[PDB]
């Protein structure tokens, strides 16, 4: 996450690490949005470009750190997913369109004070908090600035990271950028002149663009960290995943049929 | 998974349930009076 801030604790309990099993290394972020389900981005799992086709057991999840490093033993849960869902209409040979992914938890997971479900947003949140200007929450475990790397790229926060960034208005999202947008996705961020920064960046993506409805005072998750040109560019944005427009897809999955 | 809220969802343990506001929330508040 780009010029944001180390998270209080409990902060997003909805925070997922998206990791690889032998050897271990942090691939994404993904979210909890219940005992057995883990949203996170499609990219995460299948590139082609890039032969990145992870399977079931190339991958294991963390729920409930705050740290990144270490094992934080009374509140964490590692869990192996059973199943992996990518939606069909997924499209990584232009601009990663329809983007999301589905995981299966192997068991129940046992919520807690650090573990807990984020909401899928329902139409009429979707209608009242998706305006220009409003601004929602990433968080995530990824590189603080852009890099290329050495033996290790050296980026790599201590402690989850919060940046809250403003939505911004499709003809200039559109501007911003030589790649064909879909309205699948959207991006946020500020604008040159406005003169605040940041911005997720490599390892964050997957990882939840939530928002907090003041009617009910509950966190939705609007968005999934999709695509970017590099972290924090100026005159250059962040894409995200239209959650509520793939809603169709993800009651689909999980009820098998369900659209 | 539900849409609109499982319940608690959103609600976390440590914040909204003790209510007690988070160092950052505001500022999307904020955002929410800079318009509709
Ligand atoms: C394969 C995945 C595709 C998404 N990614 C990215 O988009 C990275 C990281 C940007 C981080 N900043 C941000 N989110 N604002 N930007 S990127 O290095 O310019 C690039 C790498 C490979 C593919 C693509 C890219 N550009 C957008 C394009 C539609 C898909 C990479 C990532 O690991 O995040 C690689």
């Amino acid at each position: 996450i780009v010029e944001g801030q180390d998270a209080e604790v409990g902060l997003s309990p909805w925070q997922v690490m998206l990791f690889r099993k032998s050897p271990q290394e942090l691939l994404c972020g993904a979210s909890l949005i219940s005992d057995r389900w883990v949203l996170t981005a499609a990219h995460c799992l299948l590139y082609p470009p890039w032969d990145k086709n992870f399977t079931v057991d190339d991958l294991l999840v963390r729920i409930g750190k705050h740290s990144r490093t270490r094992y934080e033993r009374k509140v964490e849960k590692i869990s192996m997913l059973d199943k992996i869902y990518i939606h069909p209409r997924y499209n990584w040979k232009e601009n990663l369109d329809r983007d999301i992914a589905l995981l299966k938890l192997k068991r129940p997971i046992e919520l807690s004070d650090y573990i807990h479900p984020v909401c899928l947003p329902d139409k009429q949140t979707a209608a009242k908090l998706l305006h220009a200007g409003f601004k929602g929450r990433v968080t995530g475990w990824g590189n603080r600035r852009e890099t290329w790397t050495t033996s290790v790229a050296e980026v790599q926060p201590s402690v989850l990271q919060v940046v809250n960034l403003p939505l911004v208005e499709r003809p200039v999202c559109k501007a911003s950028t030589r790649i064909r947008i879909t309205d699948n996705m959207f991006c946020a961020g500020y604008k040159p002149g406005e003169g605040k920064r940041g911005d997720a960046c490599e390892g964050d993506s997957g990882g939840p663009f939530v928002m907090k409805s003041p009617y009910n005072n509950r966190w939705y998750q609007m968005g999934i960290v999709s695509w970017g040109e590099g972290c924090d560019r100026d005159g250059k944005y962040g894409f995200y995943t239209h959650v509520f427009r793939l809603k169709k897809w993800i009651q689909k999955v999980i009820d098998r049929l369900g659209s | 998974t539900f849409g609109a809220g499982e319940a608690d969802c959103g609600l976390r343990p440590l914040f909204e349930k003790k209510q007690v506001q988070d160092q950052t929330e505001k500022e999307l508040f904020e955002s929410y009076i800079e318009g509709r």
